RNA sequence: CGCGGGGUGGAGCAGCCUGGUAGCUCGUCGGGCUCAUAACCCGAAGGUCGUCGGUUCAAAUCCGGCCCCCGCAACCA
RNA sequence: CUUUAAUGUUUGAUGUUCUAACGUUGACCCGUAAUCCGGGUUGCGGACAGUGUCUGGUGGGUAGUUUGACUGGGGCGGUC
RNA sequence: AAUUCCUUGUCGGGUAAGUUCCGACCUGCACGAAUGGCGUAAUGAUGGCCAGGCUGUCUCCACCCGAGACUCAGUGAAAU
RNA sequence: GCUCGCCGGAAGACCAAGGGUUCCUGUCCAACGUUAAUCGGGGCAGGGUGAGUCGACCCCUAAGGCGAGGCCGAAAGGCGUAGUCGAUGGGAAACAGGUUAAUAUUCCUGUACUUGGUGUUACUGCGAAGGGGGGACGGAGAAGGCUAUGUUGGCCGGGCGACGGUUGUCCCGGUUUAAGCGUGUAGGCUGGUUUUCCAGGCAAAUCCGGAAAAUCAAGGCUGAGGCGUGAUGACGAGGCACUACGGUGCUGAAGCAACAAAUGCCCUGCUUCCAGGAAAAGCCUCUAAGCAUCAGGUAACAUCAAAUCGUACCCCAAACCGACACAGGUGGUCAGGUAGAGAAUACCAAGGCGCUUGAGAGAACUCGGGUGAAGGAACUAGGCAAAAUGGUGCCGUAACUUCGGGAGAAGGCACGCUGAUAUGUAGGUGAGGUCCCUCGCGGAUGGAGCUGAAAUCAGUCGAAGAUACCAGCUGGCUGCAACUGUUUAUUAAAAACACAGCACUGUGCAAACACGAAAGUGGACGUAUACGGUGUGACGCCUGCCCGGUGCCGGAAGGUUAAU
RNA sequence: AGGACCGAACCGACUAAUGUCGAAAAAUUAGCGGAUGACUUGUGGCUGGGGGUGAAAGGCCAAUCAAACCGGGAGAUAGCU
């Protein structure tokens, strides 16, 4: 559920809070939690490779379970979470056998529902299994690309890819973005979509709030001197140049998709 | 006014150290320089 | 004050670059169609080519002075 | 000479298929308490990708320079 | 007009007197719809204008209390 | 030495940083000190720094660094695994009094505690670079329970006092006590225990987790302060007595109660919200490879060890950084009385200073200020500077509006002291007595004492009652920009930048993109509701026409076309 | 609850005066803004010269920046004084 504060200052009279009381308002699993010491854009020279990037809050990593190698195990969904690190939300899921995995939530999910894995799953959300073995035209996500690697698209808030179809060996999906790539029936995905669909309804409204969050403020192009950057100059800010990076290279309007090693698996590109 | 002069001999021993120069290529020609000078206090030390 | 362009039937614009030959539309006049006007159709007329002079077989055109109009410039202390 | 027809022969440009080159920032195991690396299995791509040499194009992202003189100060105008 | 060169344009308000201000007339040298246009409560160590209060800013300065300025003793520069 | 004055959330007392004997004593005055100097942070000679419990060294790690092999690169070298360093972090243990010219949680007196080694006695299975728990953590707010500490009263001791009163409801001084142990409270957390089974925790497991029965209802864990003990010990105002007149030696009464109350502690709590808040070791414990009449572990006693180094002084400044004995800068802890909301401010306590040039004169003029007849912005680029409003409670407050605000709008009223309501009220706190009990730091009842606003009325004093320091100018119209925020350190703080929001576009992840000859990384241990770039800059109303020019994208038949 | 209000510490530095061979190679005084946040700060590291960093001024990088400092090319060159 979403919420519109009521102006009571300045700079509050817009922001949206996404909130859920289905989250655990507590201290989350501390087994599965490993420290992660930001990095700001610096590489191993130090220097800033990508910019607006640094400060935030501290946060801690939550190992999350892309593998789902167990298998035709039953499984609880105990408690939903909320974590740092990602867009949605994350289960912490304890198994038959006694062993507690984090994943990440879907949407038709709650605590106390029951899930499983493998080529035996049934079909309802949060049960994962190859793409063989999955009817066409349905709903998936955390879907694979390489088989065993763990996953790799759709794994935010709200997002889903639709199978297209299936062409014996080949697997052919709708990516999020709207592709008709072709994926190995080897690879499993998730049933159901990513829950916590409401995300991109939220507004931030202060600056600080984008600050906190890990982004640092951008610097125009425009205010910039032609030293620092291909735009800037002039009195008055003067553009009369076409739109680049701050390397020279083209933007607003620039394939710079240089692959050609997987060009045989993208049949129909974006829109 | 806040010179620019905060002593702080751990940091003073960690960037122009004795080990520190011994750390390089070029820091060790910094230490042979100083010899060919015939300098008492090669480096900062104690 | 200088640079470039322009002035042509009643009006608005070509033709000048590469001199002997001036066009398009509207407008005007007269007739026809309607009971009448406009539109429509048909036919004709109308240009001292800003002004003076000159080079030349020949000047609207090429050059010089002058007049008027337009745009640009008229600056750094 | 032109139009054409079967065959032998000489190569080029494409389509498709395969595994041995090679890649593997997929899974497993060992060296090994080690997400490096290397070797061995196996799966997936595949004579592509990638690298080098030669070369066309693009390219102020970067580098080295020109950017005339007289001139009743220089600029404009004008001249040579 | 943060845009109007001509210009202190014209008209009405404010002042005894208004090149500024405010509201309009459009004759926009040369505003203009993300090199965003037009408005806007709150906010501003921001620009402009007016009124009240308040006072030495001022009409026109006057006195007084302290630290130097002056004198005596000791030390003792400087730019040129 | 006697008065005056000044700081007093510091100009005080202690530590880190950094200095390096600047600390103390004796002696000396040429040079240093902006003046003299028997004076001193200056010279010369000598003395002083005493640790198992403080800190560091040590154990364990973070950012980050180095880096066997290895990847890669003209060489140099770059990166990085295993490992190894690196606190500003976590991890064992001491406090009180006395003592020196100078150091003492280090020496001495008294009383304890911590971690290992060895040996003995009595029991018993121990045991990894492996597993699990613990360590272990965010911001803010409210409340409860206490303490440091302060005030008053009681008690004890001294005095009754150089101008009027002053044996009395008078005045001054003191009224201090820790670490540890025993007890385990107010408060906080969690339902325990027994049995069986298990694809779970790289193997195992009696340890944890999970899935089922059972029995009983509490057990256990954590935890400031208080009460005893520590302690008929010390300290203690003041006397008693020797003086090199600095101080030494001897002795020594009261030592309780009540109230107020922390930013300190319980709190490394509890609740709520969100941006969701280190690691590893010490420790506890289970087992593997093994070893078992062994070895080790648990418990008690005895004894030994606890090594090295710093320890002075300065520490918001004449000793650090500033060329100087420089009005600047410098992190952390303790932090009292009265008034007051307060760490503001005012005057003082403890303690420490009067800033290392003075003595007179009292001119212009200059700097810091005070007051000012009448007028009141006529000053001027402009109300720049001054002046002024200035506190609390109540009454009261418009256009406009995003319905929050505007707003403490504006503009006004009441404020001292005494007595009475009430020989100090509502309230807070709270002993004795009485009663009960699963008998203790318990619970009701009970109300002395202490302490303590504000309201109301009456009376009285001044010109003035928020009388001081301290402590808002307000209203109207409007340009620009939303707002807090950020920047030209050292002439520009804004109308400039950022901003949340919006839009276009690039990128299907060995991603786009960026640094790097390469490797490897950041992007991200994220993945299109994501990430990069660009443009504008809340929100409300919208955001129109043009593809010729330049660029970009899509489509390639034909012309042209490098190398070969 | 608040990038909320008033206001010390603390940080910042808008106005004026003094100062300008000053006490000081940007200070003081009297007034000022923020002051639970995009806050502030100690310690310890990290990024580097055609680079670093930058809520972007061509500011800052040891008082030096439209390309620092040290040494070497190099007694650079100079139709100039």
């Amino acid at each position: 559920a979403v919420v519109k504060c009521k102006p009571t200052s300045p700079g509050r009279r817009h922001v949206v809070k996404v909130v859920n009381p289905e989250l655990h308002k507590g201290k989350p699993f501390a087994p599965l939690l490993e420290k992660n010491s930001k990095s700001g854009g610096r590489n191993n020279n130090g220097r800033i490779t990508t910019r607006h990037i640094g400060g935030g809050h501290k946060q801690a990593y939550r190992i999350v379970d892309f593998k789902r190698n167990k298998d035709g195990i039953p499984a609880v969904v105990e408690r939903l979470e909320y974590d740092p690190n990602r867009s949605a939300n994350i289960a912490l899921v304890l198994y038959k056998d006694g062993e507690r995995r984090y994943i990440l939530a879907p949407k038709g999910l709650k605590a106390g529902d029951q899930i499983q894995s493998g080529v035996d799953a049934a079909i309802k959300p949060g049960n994962t299994l190859p793409m063989r073995n999955i009817p066409v035209g349905s709903t998936v996500h955390n879907v694979e690309m390489k088989p065993g690697k763990g996953g790799q698209l759709a794994r935010s808030a709200g997002t889903y890819v639709q199978i297209v179809a299936r062409d014996g060996a080949y697997v052919t999906l709708r990516l999020r973005s709207g592709e008709m790539r072709k994926v190995e029936a080897d690879c499993r995905a998730t049933l159901g979509e990513v829950g916590n669909a409401e995300h991109m309804l939220r507004v931030l409204g202060k600056a600080g709030a984008a600050r906190w969050r890990g982004v640092r403020p951008t610097v125009r192009g425009t205010a910039m001197n032609p030293v620092d950057h291909p735009h800037g100059g002039g009195e008055g800010r003067n553009f009369g140049k076409h739109p680049v990076t701050p390397w020279g290279v083209q933007t607003k309007g620039k394939k710079t998709r240089s692959n050609k090693r997987t060009d045989k698996f993208i049949v129909r590109r974006r829109s | 006014m806040k010179r620019t002069f905060q002593p702080s001999v751990l940091k003073r021993n960690r960037s122009h150290g004795f080990r520190a120069r011994m750390a390089t290529k070029n820091g060790r020609q910094v230490l042979a320089r100083r010899r060919a000078k015939g300098r008492a206090r090669l480096t900062v030390s104690k």
